[PDB]
C-alpha cells in the first residue's frame, strides 16, 4: 500500500455503530419489549382488539396461558360440542 | 495395543520445536504489541517513497542470506563432530559418536567438568513456557485460522455461499 | 517364527528375511517370492495347520470390501452430484445424454469432454445412476451430496469392524462352527428388513415424487425434504388414508378402489421405466417371505433324511465338512451368486425396473455385458473353488463312501458322457454355419438353412413366447400388455422419444446362435467338470496330490503329462467362457439393434438402427462381420478427434494388450532363463546386477500372465467396440 | 501409557446400566415437570422465514435460542472424563494456598449423598409408616418415547 | 540426525510416492511450458 491521509481524518467509525439506541433485536420485538398487551382486568376475549381473536377462547388457546384454569371448561374431549356442525 | 511407534529421533524432533517456536515469539507480542492507537500512525515514508519498490524479492535474497548463513550453522553444529564413517552408533549416524570431536586437539569443549554441561539447575525456565511456544501457538496458530478466513467481503469464490449472517476476521473480542 | 514368539514382544516384526515355508526365503536371494508374498498371499496350507483364525481372518479382510464398495459409490454419488448434469438432466431426460466425470485441461486432454446436455463439457456415462436415482424423493445436488457421506459414514465405520476383528483378539470356533441359524436371520430381515425397508421409501416418497413428474415442473417446484410426514394428505393423490379399513383383513368396503399397486405389467407412456404403482407391491411381496422363511430353523435333519436305491446314501451326511470347509462353501455360491447375476442380464433388457432405460439404449447393454461377465467370471471360479475343495481343505479322510465318493466312483464316465454330447453339438454347433457360407458362396440358398430356404415358413410363434404375451387370461388377473413387453402378442406404443421393447421375433438366426451357446455353454464345464472331479488321483498320475492343486505339470514322462492338474482346468475354462460370454453379447446387441432398437416417428413408422439386417445374414457367420464387426466399429475407428474418442484410443492399446498375452501364453521357461542370462552377463562386467538372483517366469505364473493379460486385452477391446456405437447414433 | 478400554461381558451394561441412569432424569419432562410448560419440544427450523411442525402446536417459542451449545455439551463433557481420571486418587486436590493455618475447614468429603458423611446423625421420628431405581426410569424414558409421535391423527383414541 | 555415510530405509512401493509426484511435477513443466516439440534455453 502507501498512506497520504491519515489511516483516516476522522477514524473508523459507522461499521459498528449501534450507539443512541443500539436497537433492532433487543427491541424488535419492540411489539414486545413488554410483550404487554391487555386489560388487567379482566371480561375476557382479550388479545384485544390488536392482537384478536379468541378464535376458540377459553383455556384456549390461551396457551399462550390464557391462565388460569376455571371451573372451565376443562377441555377434556367429548366438548367443546364439536360445534361443527 | 499401542504404536510401535517410533522415536528414535524422538530426540530430534524436539529441537525444531524450540525452533518452530521460541519462533512464533516474534510474530506473538509484536502483533498484538502493535500499537493500537500508539498516539498514532503507521506511515513508513523513508527508504521506500521514491526510489522505485524497496524489497519483495530482493527482499528474500538479503532477507535469507543471513538466515541463510545462520540456519545452516545451527543444526550441522549444533555439536556433532567425529562427522564419518562407519558402523552404528544409531541417531542417524553419531557416526560422530563416542568421540565427540577431537582427542586433544584444541578447545572444542565449553566449560568445566569434561563435557559441555551448561550446569545442573536450569529445567525451570524453558521445560515450561517454552515447548510451551509449541503449544501455545499451536492455539495462536489456530488463530490465524480464526483471525482472517472469510476473505472480508472482497471475494466469494466457488459460490455455494451456503447462508448468510454476518461478517468476520480480527482486532480482538467476539459478538458474544 | 522363531522370532519371539511368545510372550515377550509386542516389538512387531519389521526386519529378518522372509517367512512362508521352512527352507523358506532363505538369507540366499532371489525374485520368484516377490510374485510368491502377492499370489497366494490369501491361501491356507500356511499361516497355520489349524481352521481357527483363518475364518477369523476372512471375516475381516472379507468387510474391507463392503468398506470400498463405500469409499466407491461415494465418489459416484459425490461425481453423479456436484459434477453435475443430474439436476439438469431430469427436468430433461429424452433430452440429455448424462455425465459425472471431466478431465481438467492437462496436456491434450479435453477432446475427452464434449458437449452433454444440460449445457456442459464432459465425459457420458454407460452405468445407470442417473437412474436409480429417479428415486430421490426429493431431487437437488448438495442432497447426492448427504447420501454421499452419509457413504463415508459406513466405512471408517463399516472398516473399523475389521479392526474390530482379526487384530482385535477375535472370536473362534462354535461362533462360525455352529453355523445353527446364519440364513436364519439374514433372508429373514435384511433380505426381507430390506426390500421390506426398500417398501418404505418406495411410495412413501418416490412414487408421489415421479407420479406428477411424469408431466413436468422444475424440481422444488415439487419435492421438499421434509414435507412427506404424518401430512399423509399429499399420500391422497395416489389413494386413501385407508378411510374405513384398519391393518387389512375382510370386513372391508370398496365400492371403488383396491390400495396402490393395482398391478400393472406394461411400461409408462411418458417414462417406459414399468410402472411403480406396482414396484412396491412386489418387494412387499418378498420381504414376507424372507420375513417368513429366515424362521428356521435350529441342521442334518433334512438332508440326513431322503436315500434311495441308486440315489445318495451319502447325502445322508452330506458334510459335517459343510461347517468346515469355506473353499467348499465358496465354490458353491459363485456358481450361484455368478449364475444368479447373469439371470439379471436378462429380466432386465425384457423387462426394465428404472425411468427412462431402453429409449437410453447404452445405458443399460453396458450393463447386460457388464453384468454378464460376472454371471460367468464368478463360476469358473465357482469350479477353481471347488477343485480347491476337491484337493485339500479337510484334515483327513473323514467325510467317507457318500454322494461324492459315489460320482468320482463312476468319474471317467459322468465325463464320458458329456464329451460326446459337445462333438454333437459343434457339428450340429457350428458347421451348422460354416454349410451356409461353403454353399451360399457355393451359392444356392434352395438348400442354404435361411430363416426361409430350409423348411419354416414365415411364422416362429407357436412354442411358448406366444403363450405368455397373453397369460393375461387363465388363473391370470391381467393388467393390460403382459409381463415382459416382448411376447409375441399385442401392443405397440412404447416411447415417444426413441423405441423400447416390442414382440423380437425368432425362428433360424435365433434357433442356431441359441445353440452354439449349447455346445458353448458345455464344453466350458467339460473342461471344469472332469477338471475338478480328477482333482487329486488318476491313471495318468495317481500320486497326484502330492504338492496342491496347482502344480506346473508332473513331467515330461507318460507322453505329455503337462496341463493335468486343475489350476489348469481353471485356466483352459477361463479362456473358453471369455468365448461363453464374449459371443453370447455378440449376440444381444446384433439382434437388439437388428431389431427392437429403431425409431418411431408418423405412423409409426419404425426404423431400426438397421432394418433387419440378421434376416437372412447372421446365419453366414461372415455376415457376422460383414453385418457386425465390419458394419459396426466403423465408429470405433471413425472415432478420432471427438469427445470419446478415448475408447478408439483405448481399441488400439488393449487390442495391443491381448496381442502381447500370446507372448506369455505360447511360450516355454528356461527360454527366458538361457536369455535373462545373456543379460545378466553384460549386468556383471559393468558391475551392475548379481544380488536378487534375478529369474524368469514360474511356469504357472507365465500362465497367470497369459490369460489375465489375453482377457483384459480380448475383452476391454469391445468395452470400447462397443461405447462408440450406442453413443451417437443407436 | 496409552489410555484404557476393558470390555468383558458386560461393562457395556456398566455404562450402559449408567447411559440410562443419566437419561433417567434427563427425562426432564415429567421428572421436573416445571421443566416445560412447553419446553420438551426443541423448536426447530421455524424461520422468520418460515414454519414448525406443521399443524404442531399453535395457540416453537419465544424461545431459549442459540449456538454456543455444541461448546458446551463438549466442554462439560470436557469434565465427565475428569471425576473419572482425578479421583484415580494420590490426593492433594485441596492445594489449600500456601500459608495460612486457618483453613480447618471442610465442606465434605467424598460425597455421594447428604454429603460429606450422611449427617446430623440424631433423626427418625416421622417420614414414616440396585436398580428399581434404574428399572422405572426407563419406563419413564422410552416412554415420551413414542409420546413425540403420540398420534392417531386422522382418527384417535379407538379405545374411547 | 543424517549425517555421513548412508543413512534409514522406506517401503516396497515409495516407487508409487516416486511414479505420483515427483514424475507428476512435470505435468507441471509441462503446463508452465503447456508446450514443447523443441525448447528456448536460459
Ligand atoms: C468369493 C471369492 C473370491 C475369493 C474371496 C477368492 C479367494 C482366493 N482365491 Mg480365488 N477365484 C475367484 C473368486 C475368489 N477367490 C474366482 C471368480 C476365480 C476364477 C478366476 C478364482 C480363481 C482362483 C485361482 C486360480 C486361485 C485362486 C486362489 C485364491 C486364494 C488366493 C488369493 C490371492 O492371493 O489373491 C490373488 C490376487 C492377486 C495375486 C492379484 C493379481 C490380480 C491381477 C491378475 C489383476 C487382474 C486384472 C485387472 C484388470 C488388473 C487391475 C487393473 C490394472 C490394469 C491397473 C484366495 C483364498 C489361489 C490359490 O492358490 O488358492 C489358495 C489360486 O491361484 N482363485
Ligand atoms: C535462510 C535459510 C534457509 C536455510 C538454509 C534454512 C535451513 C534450515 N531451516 Mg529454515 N527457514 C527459512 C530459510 C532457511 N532455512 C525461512 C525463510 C523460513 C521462514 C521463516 C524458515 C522456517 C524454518 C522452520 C520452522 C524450521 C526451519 C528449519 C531449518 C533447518 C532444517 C530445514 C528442513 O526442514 O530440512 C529439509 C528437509 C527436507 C526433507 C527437504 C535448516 C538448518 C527447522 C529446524 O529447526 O531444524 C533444525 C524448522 O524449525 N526453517
Ligand atoms: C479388495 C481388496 C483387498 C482387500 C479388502 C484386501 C485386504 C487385506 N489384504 Mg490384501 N491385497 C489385495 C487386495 C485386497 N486386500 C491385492 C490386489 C493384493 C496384491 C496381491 C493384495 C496383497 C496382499 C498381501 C501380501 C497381504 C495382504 C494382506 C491383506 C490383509 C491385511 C490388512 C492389514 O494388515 O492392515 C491394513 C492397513 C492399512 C489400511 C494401511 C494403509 C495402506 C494403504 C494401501 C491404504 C487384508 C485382509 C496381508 C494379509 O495377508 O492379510 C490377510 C498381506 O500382507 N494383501
Ligand atoms: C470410485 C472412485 C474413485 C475414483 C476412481 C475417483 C476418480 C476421480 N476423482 Mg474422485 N472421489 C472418490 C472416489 C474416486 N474418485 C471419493 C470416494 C471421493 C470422496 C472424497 C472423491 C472426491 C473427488 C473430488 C472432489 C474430485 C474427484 C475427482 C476425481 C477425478 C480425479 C480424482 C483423482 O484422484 O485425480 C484427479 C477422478 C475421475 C476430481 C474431480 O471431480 O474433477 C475431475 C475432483 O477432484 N474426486
Ligand atoms: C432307482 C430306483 C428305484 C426304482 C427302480 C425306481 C423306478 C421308477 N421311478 Mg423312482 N425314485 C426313487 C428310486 C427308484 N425309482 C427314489 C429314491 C426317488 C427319490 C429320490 C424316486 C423319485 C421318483 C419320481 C418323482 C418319479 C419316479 C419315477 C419312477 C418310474 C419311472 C416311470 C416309468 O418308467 O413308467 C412310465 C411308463 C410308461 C409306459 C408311460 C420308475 C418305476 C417316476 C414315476 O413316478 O413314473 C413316471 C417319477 O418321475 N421316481
Ligand atoms: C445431511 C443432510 C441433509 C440435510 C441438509 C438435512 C437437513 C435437515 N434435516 Mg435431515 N436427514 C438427512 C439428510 C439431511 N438433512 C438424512 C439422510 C436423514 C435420514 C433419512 C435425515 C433425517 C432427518 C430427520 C428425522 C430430521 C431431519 C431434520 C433436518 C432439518 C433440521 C432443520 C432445522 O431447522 O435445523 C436448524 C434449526 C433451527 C431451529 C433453525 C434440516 C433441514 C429434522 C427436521 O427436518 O425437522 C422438521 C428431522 O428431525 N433429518
Ligand atoms: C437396524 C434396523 C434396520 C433396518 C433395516 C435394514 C437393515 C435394511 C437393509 C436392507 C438391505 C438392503 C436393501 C440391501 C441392499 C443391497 C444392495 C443395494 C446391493 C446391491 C448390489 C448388488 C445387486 C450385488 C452387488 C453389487 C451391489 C452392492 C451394487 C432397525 C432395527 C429396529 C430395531 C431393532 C428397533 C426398532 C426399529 C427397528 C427398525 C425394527
Ligand atoms: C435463516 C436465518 C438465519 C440464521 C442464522 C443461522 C442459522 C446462522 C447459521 C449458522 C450456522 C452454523 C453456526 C453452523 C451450522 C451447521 C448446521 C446447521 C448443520 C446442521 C446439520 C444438519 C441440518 C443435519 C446433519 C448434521 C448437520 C450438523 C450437518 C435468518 C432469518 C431471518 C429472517 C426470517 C428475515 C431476515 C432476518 C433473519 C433473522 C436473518
Ligand atoms: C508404450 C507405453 C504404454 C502403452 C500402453 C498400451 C499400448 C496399452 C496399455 C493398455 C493398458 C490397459 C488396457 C490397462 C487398463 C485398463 C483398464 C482401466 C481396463 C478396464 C476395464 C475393465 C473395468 C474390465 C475389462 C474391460 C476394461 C478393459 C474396459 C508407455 C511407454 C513408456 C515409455 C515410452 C517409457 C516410460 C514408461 C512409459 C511412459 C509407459
Ligand atoms: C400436583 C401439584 C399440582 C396439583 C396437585 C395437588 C392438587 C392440584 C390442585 C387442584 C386445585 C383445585 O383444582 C385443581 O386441580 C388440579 C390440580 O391442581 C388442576 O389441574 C390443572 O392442571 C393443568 C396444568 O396444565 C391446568 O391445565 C389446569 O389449571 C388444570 O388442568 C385442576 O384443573 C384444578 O382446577
Ligand atoms: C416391420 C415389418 C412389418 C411386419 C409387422 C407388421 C404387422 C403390424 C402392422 C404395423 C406394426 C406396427 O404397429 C404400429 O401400427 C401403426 C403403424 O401402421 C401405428 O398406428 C398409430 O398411429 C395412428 C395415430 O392415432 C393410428 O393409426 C393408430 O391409432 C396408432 O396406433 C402405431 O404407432 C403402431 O401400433
Ligand atoms: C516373455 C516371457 C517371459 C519373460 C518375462 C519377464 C522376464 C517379465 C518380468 C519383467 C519384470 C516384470 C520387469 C520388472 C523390473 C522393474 C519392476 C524394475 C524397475 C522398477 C520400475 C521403477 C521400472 C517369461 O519369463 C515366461 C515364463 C513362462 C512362460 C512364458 C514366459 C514368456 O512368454
Ligand atoms: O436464572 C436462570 C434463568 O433461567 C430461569 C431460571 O432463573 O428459568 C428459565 O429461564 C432460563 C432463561 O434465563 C431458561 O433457559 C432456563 O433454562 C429456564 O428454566 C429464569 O428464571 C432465569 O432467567
Amino acid at each position: 500500500g502507501v498512506i497520504e491521509e491519515y489511516l483516516e481524518k476522522s477514524k473508523t467509525n459507522k461499521e459498528l455503530n449501534d450507539k443512541k439506541r443500539l436497537a433492532t433485536t433487543g427491541a424488535n420485538f419492540a411489539r414486545a419489549y413488554t410483550v404487554e398487551f391487555g386489560s388487567c382486568k379482566f371480561p375476557e376475549n382479550f388479545t384485544g382488539c390488536q392482537d384478536l381473536a379468541k378464535q376458540k377462547k377459553v383455556p384456549f388457546l390461551s396457551d399462550d396461558l390464557d391462565l388460569e384454569c376455571e371451573g372451565k371448561d376443562k377441555y377434556k374431549c367429548g366438548s367443546n360440542v364439536f360445534w361443527k356442525w | 495395543s499401542d504404536p510401535e511407534s517410533l522415536r528414535w529421533n524422538v530426540q530430534a524432533e524436539l529441537v525444531h520445536s524450540r525452533w518452530a517456536m521460541l519462533g512464533a515469539a516474534g510474530i506473538f507480542i509484536p502483533e498484538f504489541l502493535t500499537k493500537l492507537g500508539i498516539l498514532n500512525t503507521p506511515s513508513w515514508y523513508t527508504a521506500g517513497e521514491q526510489e522505485y519498490f524497496t524489497d519483495t524479492t530482493t527482499l528474500f535474497i538479503v532477507e535469507l542470506v543471513f538466515i541463510g548463513w545462520a540456519e545452516g550453522r545451527r543444526w550441522a553444529d549444533i555439536l556433532n563432530p567425529g562427522c564419518v564413517n562407519t558402523d552404528p552408533i544409531f541417531p542417524n549416524n553419531k557416526l560422530t559418536g563416542t568421540d565427540v570431536g577431537y582427542p586433544g586437539g584444541l578447545w572444542f569443549d565449553p566449560l568445566g567438568w569434561g563435557s559441555a554441561s551448561p550446569q545442573k539447575l536450569k529445567e525451570l525456565r524453558t521445560k515450561e513456557i517454552k515447548n510451551g511456544r509449541l503449544a501455545m501457538l499451536a492455539v495462536m496458530g489456530a488463530w490465524f485460522q480464526h483471525i482472517y478466513t472469510g476473505t472480508g467481503p472482497i471475494d466469494n469464490l466457488f459460490a455455494a455461499h451456503l447462508a448468510d449472517p454476518h461478517a468476520t476476521i480480527f482486532a480482538a473480542f467476539t459478538p458474544k | 517364527l522363531v522370532d519371539r514368539d511368545p510372550i515377550k514382544t509386542s516389538f512387531e516384526q519389521w526386519a529378518k528375511p522372509g517367512h512362508f515355508s521352512r527352507t523358506i526365503a532363505k538369507g540366499p536371494d532371489t525374485t520368484t517370492w516377490i510374485w510368491n508374498l502377492h499370489a497366494d498371499a490369501h491361501d491356507f496350507d500356511s499361516h497355520t495347520s489349524d481352521l481357527e483364525e483363518i475364518s477369523r481372518k476372512v471375516f475381516s479382510a472379507h468387510f474391507g470390501q463392503l468398506s470400498i464398495i463405500f469409499l466407491w459409490l461415494s465418489g459416484m454419488y459425490f461425481h453423479g452430484a456436484r459434477f453435475s448434469n443430474y439436476e439438469a438432466w431430469l427436468n430433461d431426460p429424452t433430452h440429455i445424454g448424462p455425465s459425472a466425470q471431466v478431465v481438467w485441461p492437462i496436456v491434450g486432454q479435453e477432446i475427452l469432454n464434449g458437449d452433454v446436455g444440460g449445457g456442459f463439457r464432459g465425459i457420458q456415462i454407460t452405468s445407470g445412476f442417473f437412474q436409480i436415482w429417479r428415486a430421490s424423493g426429493i431431487t437437488s445436488e448438495l442432497q447426492l451430496y448427504c447420501t454421499a457421506i452419509g457413504a463415508l459414514v459406513f466405512a471408517g465405520l463399516m472398516l473399523f469392524a475389521g479392526w474390530f476383528h482379526y487384530h482385535k483378539a477375535a472370536p473362534k470356533l462354535a461362533w462360525f462352527q455352529d453355523v445353527e441359524s446364519m440364513l436364519n436371520h439374514h433372508l429373514a430381515g435384511l433380505l426381507g428388513l430390506g426390500s421390506l425397508s426398500w417398501a418404505r421409501h418406495q411410495v412413501h416418497v418416490s412414487l408421489p415424487i415421479n407420479q406428477f413428474l411424469n408431466a413436468g415442473v422444475d424440481p422444488k417446484e415439487i419435492p421438499l425434504p421434509h414435507e412427506f410426514i404424518l401430512n399423509r394428505d399429499l399420500l391422497a393423490q395416489l389413494y386413501p388414508s385407508f378411510a374405513e379399513g384398519a391393518t387389512p383383513f375382510f370386513t372391508l368396503n370398496w365400492s371403488k378402489y383396491a390400495d396402490f399397486l393395482t398391478f400393472r405389467g406394461g411400461l409408462d407412456p411418458l417414462t417406459g421405466g414399468l410402472w411403480l404403482t406396482d414396484i412396491a407391491h412386489h418387494h412387499l411381496a418378498i420381504a414376507i417371505l424372507f420375513l417368513i422363511a429366515g424362521h428356521m430353523y435350529r441342521i442334518k435333519d433334512i438332508l440326513e433324511a431322503h436315500k434311495g436305491p441308486f440315489t445318495g446314501q451319502g447325502h445322508k451326511g452330506l458334510y459335517e465338512i459343510l461347517t468346515t470347509s469355506w473353499h467348499a462353501q465358496l465354490s458353491i455360491n459363485l456358481a450361484m451368486l455368478g449364475s444368479l447375476t447373469i439371470v439379471v442380464a436378462q429380466h432386465m433388457y425384457s423387462m426394465p425396473p428404472y425411468p427412462y432405460l431402453a429409449t437410453d439404449y447404452a445405458t443399460q447393454l453396458s450393463l447386460f455385458t457388464h453384468h454378464m461377465w460376472i454371471g460367468g467370471f464368478l463360476i469358473v471360479g465357482a469350479a477353481a473353488h471347488a477343485a480347491i475343495f476337491m484337493v485339500r481343505d479337510y484334515d483327513p479322510t473323514t467325510r467317507y463312501n457318500d454322494l461324492l465318493d459315489r460320482v468320482l466312483r463312476h468319474r471317467d464316465a459322468i465325463i464320458s458322457h458329456l464329451n460326446w454330447v459337445c462333438i454333437f453339438l459343434g457339428f450340429h454347433s457350428f458347421g451348422l454355419y460354416i454349410h451356409n457360407d461353403t454353399m451360399s458362396a457355393l451359392g444356392r440358398p434352395q438348400d442354404m438353412f435361411s430363416d426361409t430356404a430350409i423348411q419354416l415358413q414365415p411364422v416362429f410363434a407357436q412354442w411358448i413366447q406366444n403363450t405368455h404375451a397373453l397369460a393375461p387370461g387363465t388363473t391370470a388377473p391381467g393388467a393390460t400388455a403382459s409381463t415382459s413387453l416382448t411376447w409375441g402378442g399385442g401392443d405397440l406404443v412404447a416411447v415417444g422419444n426413441k423405441v423400447a421393447l416390442l414382440p423380437i421375433p425368432l425362428g433360424t438366426a435365433d434357433f442356431l446362435v441359441h445353440h452354439i451357446h449349447a455346445f458353448t455353454i458345455h464344453v466350458t464345464v467339460l473342461i471344469l467338470l472332469k477338471g475338478v472331479l480328477f482333482a487329486r488321483s488318476s491313471r495318468l498320475i495317481p500320486d497326484k496330490a502330492n504338492l496342491g492343486f496347482r502344480f506346473p505339470c508332473d513331467g515330461p514322462g507318460r507322453g505329455g503329462t503337462c496341463q493335468v492338474s486343475a489350476w489348469d482346468h481353471v485356466f483352459l475354462g477361463l479362456f473358453w467362457m471369455y468365448n461363453s460370454i464374449s459371443v453370447v453379447i455378440f449376440h444381444f446387441s446384433w439382434k437388439m439393434q437388428s431389431d427392437v432398437w429403431g425409431t418411431i416417428n408418423d405412423q409409426g413408422v419404425v426404423t431400426h438402427i438397421t432394418a433387419g439386417n440378421f434376416a437372412q445374414s447372421s446365419i453366414t457367420i461372415n455376415g457376422w462381420l460383414r453385418d457386425f464387426l465390419w458394419a459396426q466399429a466403423s465408429q470405433v475407428i471413425q472415432s478420432y478427434g471427438s469427445s470419446l474418442s478415448a475408447y478408439g484410443l483405448f481399441f488400439l492399446g488393449a487390442h495391443f494388450v491381448w496381442a502381447f498375452s500370446l507372448m506369455f501364453l505360447f511360450s516355454g521357461r528356461g527360454y527366458w532363463q538361457e536369455l535373462i542370462e545373456s543379460i545378466v552377463w553384460a549386468h556383471n562386467k559393468l558391475k551392475v546386477a548379481p544380488a536378487t538372483q534375478p529369474r524368469a517366469l514360474s511356469i504357472v505364473q507365465g500362465r497367470a500372465v497369459g490369460v489375465t493379460h489375453y482377457l483384459l486385452g480380448g475383452i476391454a477391446t469391445t468395452w470400447a467396440f462397443f461405447l462408440a456405437r450406442i453413443i451417437a447414433v443407436g | 501409557s496409552d489410555p484404557e478400554g476393558t470390555g468383558g461381558f458386560i461393562e457395556p451394561k456398566w455404562l450402559a446400566y449408567g447411559e440410562i441412569i443419566n437419561g433417567r432424569y434427563a427425562m426432564l419432562g415429567a421428572v421436573g415437570a416445571i421443566a416445560p410448560e412447553i419446553l420438551g419440544k426443541a423448536g426447530l427450523i421455524p424461520q422468520e422465514t418460515a414454519l414448525p411442525w406443521f399443524r404442531t402446536g399453535f395457540i416453537n417459542y419465544w424461545a431459549d435460542s442459540y449456538t454456543l451449545f455444541v461448546f458446551e455439551m463438549a466442554l462439560m463433557g470436557f469434565a465427565e472424563h475428569r471425576r473419572f481420571q482425578d479421583w484415580a486418587k494420590p490426593g492433594s486436590m485441596g492445594k489449600q494456598y500456601f500459608l495460612g493455618l486457618e483453613k480447618g475447614l471442610g465442606g465434605s468429603g467424598e460425597p455421594a449423598y447428604p454429603g460429606g458423611p450422611f449427617f446430623n446423625p440424631l433423626g427418625f421420628g416421622k417420614d414414616e409408616k440396585l436398580k428399581e431405581v434404574k428399572n422405572g426410569r426407563l419406563a419413564m424414558l422410552a416412554i415420551l418415547g413414542y409420546f413425540v409421535q403420540a398420534l392417531v391423527t386422522g382418527v384417535g383414541p379407538y379405545q374411547n | 540426525m543424517r549425517d555421513f555415510k548412508t543413512y534409514l530405509s522406506v517401503a516396497p512401493v515409495l516407487s508409487t510416492l516416486w511414479f505420483g509426484s515427483l514424475a507428476g511435477l512435470l505435468i507441471e513443466i509441462n503446463r508452465f511450458f503447456p508446450d514443447a516439440l523443441t525448447f528456448p534455453f536460459f
